[PDB]
């Protein structure tokens, strides 16, 4: 009958980083995604990979 | 406690006649049967918690390190008598049992064997 307690407490605790987890992951990613793009370099490193497809294809 | 060690002879115990039990030992009998069963199964021991683990890991914390010196240190009663008349309401019933009855009844039953010695003449 104790120890429900304790356990619920932890389980909150848990779940609630879980869903700062959630929550974080969709307003984390949300904000800082958006705002990259100016990174034409983002495109030099797909330029980059791209080069190392074009070579590193063989 | 631990376990009583009382012997019961179920062909004597029905039989009785004070005569306000022997209905109730033929369900007291029953009674008991329930209660042997019951006791009998129970498991002997409950476990107890790794008061280390959730120590760390219950974080409205110092929850199970109150509880758990507060639990190693909690005690127990145990559960009270009612009826145990039973001790006393033997042995004086058992005077009449026994002794009084007894030895009135081998008196009775000498009589017949003094006379089945007469009867042998």
């Amino acid at each position: 009958e104790v120890k429900n307690r304790l356990d619920y407490h932890i389980s909150v605790q848990n779940m609630m980083r879980q869903k700062e987890q959630e929550h974080m992951i969709n307003w984390v990613e949300k904000r800082v995604v958006q705002s990259i793009s100016a990174q034409q370099e983002k495109e030099t490193i797909a330029k980059c990979i791209a080069d190392l497809k074009l070579l590193s294809k063989k | 406690r631990k376990l009583a060690l009382k012997t019961i002879d179920w062909v004597a115990f029905g039989e009785i006649i004070p005569r306000n039990q022997k209905a109730v030992a033929n369900s007291l009998k029953s009674w008991n049967e329930t209660l042997t069963s019951r006791l009998a199964t129970l498991p002997e021991k409950p476990p107890a918690i790794d008061w280390a683990y959730y120590k760390a890991n219950v974080a409205k914390a110092g929850l199970v390190d109150d509880f758990e010196k507060k639990f190693n240190a909690l005690k127990v009663p145990i559960p009270e008598d009612k009826y145990t008349a039973q001790v006393d309401a033997e042995e004086k019933e058992d005077v009449k049992s026994c002794a009084e009855f007894l030895t009135q009844s081998k008196t009775r039953i000498q009589e017949y064997e003094k006379e089945l010695e007469k009867m042998r003449n």
